[PDB]
């Protein structure tokens, strides 16, 4: 009955990603500092009693 | 070559030349050592200077 959009097959458009979603990631990094060190086995001292 | 004693009528002969050609083909040699990255970081930050 008339000219439509169906005959003019449109490709569309892309809206890929959102830049900042909330990710679980890592909890531990929140409770204690990172203490970065040199490669190799790490050793420290443990004070136990009172 | 060796010369020969020749009379006035005798025939002056000839000798043969000795030639020896030698040839060498090019050869490539390889030497490989398989090191791990765990070692590679070690010589880097522990300061040993192993590779150089």
């Amino acid at each position: 009955d008339f000219l439509s959009v169906g005959k003019l097959e449109l490709p569309g458009s892309m809206i890929g990603a959102v830049r900042d979603r909330a990710i679980d990631s890592g909890v531990l990094a929140k409770l204690s500092p990172e203490q970065p060190t040199i490669f190799g086995p790490v050793k420290g001292a443990v004070f136990s009693g009172v | 070559p060796r010369a020969k004693i020749v009379g006035e009528g005798e025939v002056k002969p000839s000798a043969s030349v000795d030639v020896s050609a030698f040839t060498a083909q090019p050869i490539k040699v390889v030497t490989q050592q398989r090191v791990s990255d765990e070692f590679m970081w070690a010589d880097a930050d522990y300061r040993l200077g192993v590779l150089q």
